[PDB]
């Protein structure tokens, strides 16, 4: 596996602190071994920065959208401009079926008039 | 002070002694980022009668809640806005003497959940280079019997029928 | 009264907190188990599954009819420096002795420095111009927006 | 038999149209731009572009599913047409 060892890193890891993270939940269900007590505090902003950074997710991560999707398509528009059409000349001369999932042809001399089993 | 959570303050001067009335001290020594200096706990300490000036001037004054023996010792404000009338601003404890404000429920789920996206963003973002698609090759990634053995079968039977193997 | 639905709400989000570990380790575990012939649509709908849903569950659960969880004072009993039966069946295989070093584990709030930096850089881009075309865009933005989803909604009937 | 075969590119071509049609439904509805409340700001804007990078990726398969749907139809329709296997028998 080494290649995605380092996808495996970066995931075991997230998997710990998520791990550590449903330990605190986990002690979070807990009135023994420790206590529960909401008092309410406050957070003054700095800015609409839930809104200004939003408008990052569209510049950042529509941009890498857009360029994914533009990325495909050039992929693609690259791509269309082989089998399928050999098959035409194929099928233009010689006779096929297509049986199960395979393609089959003959060559008997059978629907000619033939009997030779 | 903007992420005052995270910063440890300590003292070695002060370990040996350990009480009841020394957490309280050892919280209120002088200059300790986590103690507010301009705090109303200071003018009930410095001239004397630390008993009941606390709730009699206008102020946020320092009580324990919780104290076990050992290590933890809990700090506690009351803002008093009138006698008899409790609210507090944010919460301390120390353990072996190491101070922290103690978090919301709130601010520490952000910071575990903000380490998860980051984490699950990087391997995602990592692992989109490995793919490769082509319309006809499709995806991958960058880095017979002529029908005679219903015989010569019967043959090796009849061969290892008359010849066993000896080990 | 507000206890009670605290109480409520902690076992809900306790139970996509399991359903969103069981996904973490069943595709941990999928990956290095069935490390044949893997593709990149099951990777992709695998990913889609634990983005989708169990963020947008967990969000929703939480933002919206809900005693505030960012009032709770955090507060341990004691210090328990002994093997408990209580953490390994508590917990299913974990939680060394409660010590000096997992109390601030536990009990950790700084996150790492590199979202630091982002927010200094959030700093820096609101240092440009500002209290003219925050709200400004905002609402341009948000009109238009609303137009496009309309137009193409519309027409589906 | 040819008729499972034919419903099944049917539920296929109709599945993947809803798909395409639903993701950007959904791009358009995380599109708006509002204040927030109580869901701490990095968190969900990196969360935010993750989706969006996921759901291009949904797109992208999209496209790629119909393109193997177009070239199972043309293979299809050459190898059982009596009309079309016709006209080349009598050139």
């Amino acid at each position: 596996l080494w290649p995605w060892d380092s996808v495996r890193n970066n995931l075991r890891s997230a998997l710990t602190e998520m791990c550590v993270l449903y330990d605190v939940l986990s002690i979070v269900r807990d009135k023994k071994f420790m206590t529960l007590d909401p008092v309410s505090q406050d957070a003054l902003p700095p800015k609409q920065n839930p809104q200004t950074l939003q408008l990052i997710s569209k510049k950042k991560s529509l941009a890498g959208a857009a360029q994914i999707l533009l990325k495909g398509a050039e992929r693609l528009t690259k791509s269309v401009t082989d089998f399928n059409s050999e098959l035409l000349r194929l099928r233009q001369h010689w006779k096929l079926r297509k049986v199960g999932d395979k393609i089959l042809g003959d060559l008997s001399y059978r629907s000619a008039g033939s009997l030779f089993p | 002070r903007d992420n005052l959570l995270g910063i440890s303050w300590v003292d070695s001067s002060w370990i040996p002694i350990l009480n009841s009335g020394s957490v309280l001290d050892y919280f209120s020594e002088r200059s300790n980022p986590f103690y507010d200096r301009t705090c109303n706990n200071e003018v009930v300490k410095m001239q004397r009668l630390t008993l009941e000036h606390l709730n009699q001037m206008v102020g946020i004054e320092y009580i324990l809640l919780h104290a076990q023996e050992p290590i933890l010792f809990i700090i506690r404000k009351q803002q008093r806005q009138s006698p008899a009338q409790v609210i507090p601003l944010a919460d301390y404890y120390i353990i072996a003497g190491v101070i922290y404000q103690a978090p919301d429920l709130g601010s520490v789920i952000n910071s575990r959940v903000l380490t998860a996206v980051h984490g699950i963003q990087s391997a995602f973002d990592e692992a989109m280079s490995y793919c490769r698609y082509h319309p006809s090759k499709g995806y991958w990634w960058h880095f017979s019997s002529i029908f005679q053995r219903q015989r010569v079968d019967a043959l090796l039977l009849d061969l290892r029928q008359k010849f066993p193997p000896k080990f | 009264r507000e206890e009670k639905q605290l109480e409520a709400s902690l076992d809900a989000l306790l139970s996509q907190v399991a359903d969103l570990k069981n996904s973490l380790g069943s595709f941990i575990c999928k990956l290095e188990n069935e490390y044949g012939r893997l593709t990149w649509p099951s990777v992709l709908d695998s990913f889609a599954l634990l983005s989708g849903q169990l963020n947008t569950l967990n969000k929703v659960l939480k933002h919206e009819k809900t005693p505030l969880f960012r009032n709770q004072v955090i507060i341990p009993l004691v210090l328990s420096p002994d093997r408990d039966e209580d953490l390994m069946r508590q917990t299913e295989g974990r939680v060394p002795v409660f010590s000096h070093e997992v109390v601030p584990d536990h009990l950790r709030t700084k996150p790492d420095p590199e979202v630091e930096e982002q927010e200094k850089q959030l700093t820096t881009d609101a240092a440009r111009i500002g209290a003219d075309a925050a709200q400004k865009q905002i609402q341009s933005l948000n009109k238009m927006c609303s137009n496009l989803l309309e137009k193409i909604s519309k027409e589906e009937r | 038999s040819k008729e499972t075969l034919l419903q099944s590119y049917n539920k296929r071509l109709k599945d993947d149209i809803k798909s395409i049609m639903d993701n950007f439904t959904e791009i358009i509805k995380t599109a708006k731009i509002e204040d927030e409340t109580q869901v701490s700001r990095a968190t969900q804007g990196e969360q935010d572009n993750y989706e969006m990078h996921v759901r291009a990726a949904n797109i992208v398969r999209a496209g790629e599913s119909l393109m193997k749907l177009v070239s199972d139809l043309k293979q299809f329709l050459i190898l059982n047409d009596f009309p079309s296997v016709n006209e080349a028998i009598d050139q």
